[PDB]
């Protein structure tokens, strides 16, 4: 079913954690929430599950208003951040017992049961108390809980955080050929990035109880639209160094780097209030930055940081006249010294922009899946 | 080190609590009414047992004294009483505790507090009332009035505050995300607590359980005052037969004390498998 | 309501109650009324209770007592039986029964404290308290001792206390006075000096309760006690060669234990009255029906004449009867709760040395006479 | 599932009962009993109609019972403080009177009866035995009120005397005949063996006066005192006396009287401080046992547990009067084993402090076991992990116990020590089965003793004290010891 | 403290949860646990810690037998998985708890609890108890109660899982700070892989209750022991393509590939125990695929899946004659669709695995491993 947000408030008397905030989930949509540990993510899912109060605005779930209805007439199913296992139930039981409460046949309670099991990789595990399993079994038992009961609103918060790479390749494709099969609505919370790009219809990236943008996948990547969330999808983090404007057009700005050698770069990006002289923040990303011998515009450093990790070298360097390292991300194993002099290329077109108040330039260049 | 300190320590309390109990066992075993005498009676006698466990008496002058009272009678009518009230006892108890725990309703902490507060009014004058008010309830109902076991067993049911108290403060022990969990299931406020509480609770269930029975196979004022026919008396008030205004049949009275004891330790042994740690383990994170 | 058309009655477990109910069977086999016995237990606090509603046994059986009570609470019968029957009893029996001048219950047994002695310790008993250090002399030689009896409560220590000139309340001339109370006159502190001297002496020790002094005398320990009617059986079992007889005498008084008189009441409120008054003068009182009750559990000393004087070929009955007759009526009336805790209280504090025997005794009185006033 | 409808059928055969049951209540006379069913059984029908008192259907029940037996004697006997209810005054107006006027005196003669068949009829005779005359009646049948003229006669009648089952069974029409002698005298059944001059000694008048009929003297009821009174009153009283109400006067009494109130300061120091040191050793004894019983490294911890909670699973009577046994100064095994040992035999019932010492003791050795068990259950609602945290924080045995252990346990045995205070406040039997409230206050008109607690020297002034039993001054006491209790559990 | 276990075996009755383990963590050595979930990581850790009974074998902490020593006793701190927080105390009564405990020294204490909620970015919320907390910052009160305790050996229990990518960025550095500047023993059991790479000296790959491989990083990436190192080390997992051995050389194995064409390939891997016509596995990484115009081995399928991460596409190729699809990593954004025809394949970077799962040793010479 559709869920709406309408200015919806939370409060803890003084602390506030949700910001008039306003959301629009559509029929069948995978809406996938990302934000900082401590932003109010799971609050937002207790209210829409009727497990936390409103304290102002209105919650719609298929376009009837639910502040006041009780958590079992919502329609609405939870994996649980902190699991919330039956601890005296065994694992079939478990994940059978919303079956029990209504009125299904116990032949089709020991079919789905079997079968989510089987996906799970908890068949071997069906008579164990949760006591005698571990973190990430218990966590796929909250999961295989929830997948039994097939709710009209799947709440999923963080499901994948304590399960294995591999495992957790798996459980994802699950969840998306579910969402297929099914056609409903499911919001997921996560930490993972990979998770977040390759399941949601849309991201919703919330920070510190507001809204910061709602977008596709891609469209939050290449067009962020302020500095928090430049920096908040994408890991490693999108580097970040401060210039000074020199020129605008409708059509671009032009920013003088920090360097001693002050090298000026037309950027293709809107100069909407932008003003000669302001001092603003470029965002370039560490996989976007490009090798010495075929860039432009070069930023040259000492080597501070190096880490591999075999399909790949991260090369942390420091470069004059700005504070915070530059990561850089490097194809297969690359074996650099720290102390050494190194060097990249700074790309124009794939450089952001943002304002003092943190507010992005709109970037103009056209990037690939982006409509 | 502190294994054997304690073993020590321990079985040393238990000889100091265990002495004025074997004396009653020794009282029992000893040849007449003796309320004093040695640890071991240095004339021991079996009669004041044999008399309570229904075999008949040979005397001194070759009669044959058979017993005077179905004391193993009184022993299950005390159990019946004592069972059938512990049940009543915690069935009231926790839907009563269920409901101050986890539901809202006006004068919530008043009812509480008055619920502990008039239960500590001295019970000085309580057997008349409960006399009248069982006289008037028996022309209705028969099976609950005067000289019913039915009539004993409801009067018990009224002591109840303090285990409400109880079992409350242990249901705001457990973790509240599992009865969300149960509620987002599709379980009503019933199932819930029938379903997911209770099988976590069950500790402090067995607590009230083992209490409540021990308050009744010990009691003696209102059984005694309900309870008219011999064949229909409790232990603790067929023993009271024992008891006169110049002396005690000692001797039977303490085969009698030793004998409500057995349901009493019965009881507390089935007990301790619900008496169980980590019930609540590996359900919820934190 | 009482049941009209029979008779319910209530009478102590420790009673002859099998040998009552034969007694009740005879009575219906001649009349056609049945006879229920019943012994519920604290049937002296039951039936205050429920005589009062106009229910409960038609006849109760007790220590008198308790009866003043009852009666000046309206729950029990004023007796009227003829001259010719209250000569078949001992005339101070009778006296134990009487409220406001008026008899109500019928007197059925005497009980009353006795000497008893260890006959191979003691073949020849002593006649005089005074007697008693110098028989303890020879026998804490001998490893024994001579006199242990409970000291902790009054009722056993009265007997020597009211020798001399002691008494609870003044029984005048049928009815008692409550501000004449004699526990503080010359009597009584001439008997509980001479107590708290064989404990001064360390012929006695203070602390001696019911149970030591039993236990002592039943493994010959001892060779006298001071107990009643009730104690026989247990020294029966212990085989010790034993004796019953009259108590010593203090300053050519003899001693004055309190007399208690098992009465059969009638409730006030029974519509039986005339059954039970042919069912207690013509078939319990009678020298059959008070041996089917002694059969089934000895009654001890009896009120009726003619039985008594078959049951005192038993030497320790025809002593329990003359300690009796020489001994004091326990008084009948509600007076007598503050005289149990105040004597009592009196004798612990001479006993110990936290009171003289003159003040113990002196606020022991002041207790009891503001008491019966306020 | 069941069907809707059975809702209102199964509320509906309830509801028919009340209707049946409350209608047939307010006939003969059981009004108070007609009041509490019909507000009682409302209450329940509405809570279960309406889903908006869904939370009351869980209390309710529980409520039930405690009104019933825990509210309603706790009413009762704050109602008769109120009154003069007590032994002297025991009885209602309407019994007192019944029992007056049930009273009798002997007018006349008695005389030996005997009855002799006449046919299918019947005849008495009577028997003065004082002048050795005889007297018969003519034949006539027994049924309703009749007289008979009696004749003197110097002979025997025909008929062969009836026996005493004749007489039983026949009783009541025998006891319907007046008999009237030559000499004009009257005379009726007045046992099973003779007839007598037996009259009322009273008779009722209309307005309320009874008159005595042997000594003329007239009596009204005095409804300030409970007692009818000769009469603008004289002196004379007669029992038995009737309950009235008092007002404050059982109240007043405690409040007014110095002599009950002079050691009233120094019992009631007592009391608390025995309430509260039995509730911390009690505790404190339970909790470290129920501790050890369950550490999983005490190997006979199975058997350990069950002999532990003995002393509550026998019946305190029987083991406190072996305390007193044990505890006796002179004679007893504690004092003859501290004889042999230390040297030392304390005066356990003669010095104050030691029998103060004595009284914890016994009551420490009684409760330590209902605390026990309380903490078993409570123990199992801390978490193991918490223990594994700790542990990994370098946390032994005594730092568990006072950093999680008791901290987490405080909260929910608050209430029951709080309970627990209460209880040992009016603990009556323990002292005076023991001490008597020994040894004894010297100089209290109203006799107190040391150990003595505000329940035990207060119901000494109320049931002994030669007053008989007053139950209303009882009462009184007893709402005054509830509200001092209530105050300090605040 | 250094930590060795001695043939340790960990049984709950008839079910082997840690079978013949033998490690020895030297002292002040960083080590990892990575394993698939319930395979005995926590177990490990709590065995060590002594929350749970060892059944068979040898338990050493510092040159002292352990397996009998009461937790506490051990040394040991540990960063439970799921976190184990006081829900009485506060979260700086939480963190300052083993302090207390260790000799309370209230400046001391209030200096490093404020020091530690710093890094941890917990010092607004030192006043909460842990119910008024999200998820992740109850997981930092746990970390924060351990580095607070400062233990002679740190037990860490996938203790970054459920933190944001930047902040789990912060925690990865001040970590590997303090380990350098304390220099003390840590185990550090994850899932996320790039933690463990950058984190550990040494990193133990458990398999079902077995030390399948112990090593470094990137001996572990490029020389892995067997089939299930290779499949458990890199995300997304090594491809896996069915082979026939069809001759073996002194210095290279020959392989045939199943698809219609039954192209010959020479892989650089080790003779040893190879037999001519045997059934085995080729391994290869999506990230070592190569594009179809530079390689010599081409392999050619139909687009299953297309994943946009952003910066690189990730597509899964379904080859005909192989039932398993073929993953391949292309940097940014490669506009694929589903059904299209699509790589190259290197023979020097082809692991090779028996019939049992043992690799044959890959000879090529790979930078980064000495
Ligand atoms: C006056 C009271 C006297 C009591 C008499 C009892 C008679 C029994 C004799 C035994 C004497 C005790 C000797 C000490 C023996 C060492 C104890 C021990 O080594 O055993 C400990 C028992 O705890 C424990 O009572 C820890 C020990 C308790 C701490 C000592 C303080 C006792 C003083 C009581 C204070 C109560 C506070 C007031 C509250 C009303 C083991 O517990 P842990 O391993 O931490 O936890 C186990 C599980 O919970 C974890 O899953
Ligand atoms: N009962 C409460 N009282 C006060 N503050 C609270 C309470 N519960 C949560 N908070 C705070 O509210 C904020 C949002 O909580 P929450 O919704 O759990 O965050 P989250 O986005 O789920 N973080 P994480 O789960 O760590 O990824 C946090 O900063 C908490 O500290
Ligand atoms: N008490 C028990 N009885 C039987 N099996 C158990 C018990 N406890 C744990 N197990 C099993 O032991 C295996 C290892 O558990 P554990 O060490 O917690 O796994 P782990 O490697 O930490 N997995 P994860 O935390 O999900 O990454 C799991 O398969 C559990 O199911
Ligand atoms: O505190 C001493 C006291 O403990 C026990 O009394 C219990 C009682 O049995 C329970 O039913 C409940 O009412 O709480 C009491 C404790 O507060 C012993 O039974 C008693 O003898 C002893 O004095
Ligand atoms: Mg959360
Ligand atoms: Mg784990």
């Amino acid at each position: 079913a559709s869920v709406q947000l309408q200015n919806v408030t939370k409060a803890w008397g003084e602390v506030v954690v949700s910001k008039d905030i306003n959301l629009d989930i559509h029929e069948g949509e995978f809406v996938v929430f990302v934000g900082p540990s401590g932003c109010g993510k799971s609050t937002l899912l207790r209210m829409i599950a009727g497990l936390e109060t409103i304290t102002s605005g209105d919650l719609f779930i298929g376009e009837k208003r639910m502040n006041d209805t009780p958590p079992a007439e919502r329609g609405v199913g939870m994996v649980f951040q902190s699991y919330a296992l039956y601890p005296h139930l065994s694992v079939a039981e478990n994940m059978s017992f919303g079956l029990k409460l209504a009125g299904a046949k116990k032949e089709v309670i020991n079919q789905r049961v079997n079968q989510v099991a089987e996906v799970l990789q908890l068949a071997h595990l069906l008579d164990r108390k949760p006591k005698a399993l571990s973190g990430g079994q218990r966590q796929r038992v909250a999961i295989g809980r929830t997948l039994v009961a097939e709710p009209s609103v799947f709440l999923l918060d963080e499901p994948l955080s304590n399960l294995d790479a591999a495992l957790r390749v798996q459980m994802r494709i699950e969840i998306s050929r579910l969402h297929k099969r099914l056609g409903r609505t499911m919001i997921y919370v996560t930490h993972d990035q990979v998770e977040a790009m390759t399941l949601a219809d849309k991201i919703v990236v919330l920070d510190a109880g507001r809204v910061a943008q709602v977008g596709k996948p891609l469209e939050l990547y290449h067009y962020p639209a302020d500095r928090f969330v430049a920096g908040f999808i994408g890991s490693p983090k999108m580097n970040f160094l401060p210039v000074k404007v020199t020129a605008t057009a409708i059509d671009q700005v032009q920013v003088e780097l920090p360097m001693p050698n002050r090298q000026q770069v037309w950027l293709p990006v809107e100069s909407r209030d932008v003003q000669v002289g302001a001092n603003m923040s470029l965002g370039i990303r560490p996989e976007h930055l490009l090798p010495s011998d075929i860039a432009d515009v070069i930023l040259e450093g000492e080597v501070q940081v190096v880490e591999q990790l075999g399909n790949e070298t991260q090369i942390h360097i420091q470069i004059p006249s700005i504070r915070q390292n530059l990561v850089y991300r490097q194809n297969d194993v690359v074996l650099v010294e720290e102390g050494a002099t190194f060097a990249i290329g700074l790309p124009p077109e794939r450089c952001h922009l943002f304002r003092e108040d943190g507010t992005a330039c709109r970037r103009l260049h056209k990037e690939p899946g982006v409509a | 080190a502190r294994l054997f300190i304690t073993h020590l320590l321990l079985l040393l309390f238990i000889a100091a609590i265990m002495f004025p109990l074997l004396m009653v066992v020794a009282i029992s075993l000893r040849q007449g009414n003796f309320a004093t005498g040695s640890l071991i009676p240095e004339q021991i006698s079996w009669d004041h047992w044999k008399l309570a466990l229904g075999f008949s008496v040979e005397q001194a002058d070759g009669r044959i004294t058979p017993p005077p009272f179905p004391v193993l009678l009184w022993l299950w009518n005390s159990v019946k009483v004592a069972g059938i009230s512990a049940i009543g006892i915690v069935a009231l108890s926790t839907t009563c505790a269920y409901a101050f725990a986890r539901m809202r309703f006006p004068g919530k902490a008043t009812l509480l507090k008055g619920m502990l507060i008039f239960q500590m009014f001295p019970a000085v004058l309580s057997l008349v009332a409960l006399y009248a008010l069982f006289d008037r309830l028996g022309e209705y109902i028969p099976f609950i009035g005067l000289n019913t076991h039915g009539g004993v067993i409801f009067a018990y049911l009224g002591g109840i505050a303090l285990h409400v108290w109880t079992i409350k403060g242990y249901f705001e022990t457990i973790d509240s995300s599992l009865e969300e969990a149960a509620a987002l299931d599709g379980a009503t406020p019933w199932q819930a607590f029938r379903l997911v509480l209770l099988p976590l609770s069950v500790p402090i269930l067995a607590v009230v359980f083992i209490l409540s029975f021990i308050a009744a196979i010990t009691e003696v004022p209102v059984a005694s005052l309900l309870l008219r026919d011999v064949n229909s008396y409790t232990l603790a008030v067929g023993m009271q037969q024992y008891l006169n205004p110049q002396n005690y049949l000692w001797g039977d009275f303490a085969a009698a004390a030793v004998m409500s004891a057995l349901p009493i330790t019965i009881v507390f042994l089935l007990a301790q498998r619900w008496l169980v740690n980590g019930l609540t383990a590996g359900g919820v994170k934190g | 309501k009482i049941e009209e058309g029979k008779l319910v009655i209530w009478i102590n477990g420790d009673k002859g109650y099998n040998g009552l109910a034969e007694v009740g069977k005879k009575f219906e086999k001649d009349t056609g009324i049945k006879v229920t016995v019943e012994h519920p237990d604290k049937l002296e606090e039951k039936f205050p209770q429920v005589a009062a509603t106009g229910d409960g046994p038609d006849i109760i059986f007790w220590a008198h007592d308790r009866f003043g009570g009852y009666a000046q609470s309206g729950l029990l019968a004023e007796i009227t039986p003829d001259k010719a029957f209250q000569d078949k009893l001992y005339p101070f029996t009778w006296d134990a029964v009487r409220y406001n001048g008026k008899l109500i219950a019928y007197p059925i047994a005497v009980e009353a404290l006795s000497l008893i002695y260890n006959k191979d310790l003691l073949p020849n008993p002593p006649k005089t308290w005074e007697e008693i250090p110098a028989l303890d002399k020879e026998l804490k030689a001998k490893g024994k001792s001579a006199l242990m009896f409970n000291l902790q409560e009054p009722y056993f220590t009265w007997p020597l206390i009211a020798a001399d000139g002691g008494y609870a309340f003044k029984y005048e001339n049928g009815k008692y006075d409550i501000k004449d109370v004699g526990v503080d006159n010359a009597g009584a502190k001439a008997g509980l000096t001479f107590l708290v001297d064989l404990i001064k002496n360390k012929h006695m020790n203070a602390d001696t309760d019911y149970s030591i002094a039993e236990a002592a005398f039943n493994k010959g320990e001892t060779a006298m006690t001071i107990n009643g009617p009730w104690a026989w059986s247990n020294i029966d079992t212990s085989k010790v060669n034993y004796g019953v007889t009259v108590l010593p005498t203090f300053k050519g008084q003899p001693s004055k234990p309190f007399v208690g008189v098992l009465s059969a009441g009638i409730n006030a409120a029974s519509p039986n009255k005339e059954l039970a008054k042919e069912f207690l003068e013509n078939y319990l009182l009678t020298d059959e029906g008070l041996e089917a009750v002694n059969k089934d559990k000895p009654l001890g000393a009896v009120a009726l004449k003619s039985y008594e004087e078959e049951l005192a070929k038993d030497p320790r009955i025809a002593a329990t009867m003359e300690n009796a007759q020489k001994g004091e009526i326990m008084p009948n009336i509600p007076q007598m709760s503050a005289f149990w805790y105040a004597v009592r209280t009196a004798v612990i504090n001479a006993a110990s040395g936290r009171q003289t025997v003159d003040e113990a005794l002196k606020d022991a009185q002041t207790r009891i006479t503001k008491a019966s006033a306020s | 599932w069941q069907s809707d409808a059975l809702k209102w059928s199964v509320l509906g055969l309830l509801g028919l009962l009340v209707g049946y049951l409350v209608v047939l209540m307010y006939a003969q006379g059981e009004y108070l009993f007609a009041i509490t069913t019909l507000i009682l059984s409302s209450a329940g029908l509405y809570i279960f109609a309406n889903r908006k008192a869904y939370a009351w259907r869980y209390v309710y029940p529980g409520m039930a019972g405690m009104g019933l037996f825990v509210l309603f004697p706790l009413v009762c006997t704050i109602a008769i403080a109120f009154t003069n209810y007590s032994s002297t005054n025991q009885l209602t107006f309407e019994r007192a009177q019944e029992v007056l006027l049930d009273r009798s005196w002997q007018a006349g003669k008695t005389y030996n009866f005997g009855l002799y068949p006449a046919g299918d009829e019947w005849q008495l005779a009577l028997s003065d035995g004082e002048t050795g005359k005889n007297y018969l009646s003519d034949a006539f049948k027994f049924g309703g009120e009749q007289k008979l003229q009696l004749k003197e006669t110097t002979a025997q009648p025909e008929g062969e005397r009836a026996n005493l089952r004749v007489i039983t069974q026949n009783r009541q029409a025998l006891s319907d005949i007046t008999a009237i002698l030559p000499d004009g005298n009257k005379v009726m059944m007045s046992s099973l063996r003779q007839f007598s001059g037996t009259q009322p000694l009273y008779t009722l008048d209309g307005d309320g006066t009874l008159t005595n009929n042997q000594s003329g003297v007239k009596y009204r009821p005095n409804n300030q005192i409970g007692f009818y009174q000769s009469i603008n009153w004289g002196d004379e009283k007669l029992s038995p006396g009737y309950t009235v109400t008092t007002g404050w006067k059982n109240f007043t009494r405690v409040f007014t009287d110095e002599g009950i109130q002079k050691p009233f300061l120094a019992i009631f120091v007592w009391t608390v401080v025995f309430s509260l040191i039995t509730v911390f050793l009690t505790v404190a004894v339970g909790m470290v046992l129920a501790c050890l019983v369950q550490w999983e490294a005490l190997r006979g911890k199975a058997v350990y547990r069950v002999l532990l909670i003995l002393p509550y699973a026998v019946p305190s009577f029987i083991s406190i009067l072996i305390f007193k046994g044990l505890f006796n100064q002179s004679f007893g095994e504690i004092n003859m084993m501290l004889s042999a040992l230390f040297g030392v035999k304390p005066a356990w019932f003669s010095d104050p402090t030691t029998a103060r010492t004595m009284l914890i003791i016994v009551n420490t050795w009684l409760g330590y076991p209902y605390m026990m068990i309380l903490c078993m259950g409570l123990l199992k609602a801390i978490p193991d992990d918490l223990y594994e945290a700790s542990a990994m924080d370098g946390a032994g045995p005594f730092q568990n116990f006072f950093k999680i252990t008791l901290p987490l346990l405080i909260k929910p045995l608050t209430p029951l020590m709080i309970a627990s205070f209460a209880f040992n406040f009016n603990n009556f039997v323990l002292i005076q089965l023991l001490t008597n409230g020994g040894p004894d206050r010297l100089g209290t008109t109203t006799p107190a003793g040391y150990t003595d607690l505000l329940v035990n020297y207060t119901y000494r002034i109320a049931f002994e004290g030669g007053g008989g039993q007053d139950f209303g001054l009882a009462a009184a006491i007893a709402t005054l010891i509830f509200l001092l209790v209530g105050a300090l559990a605040i």
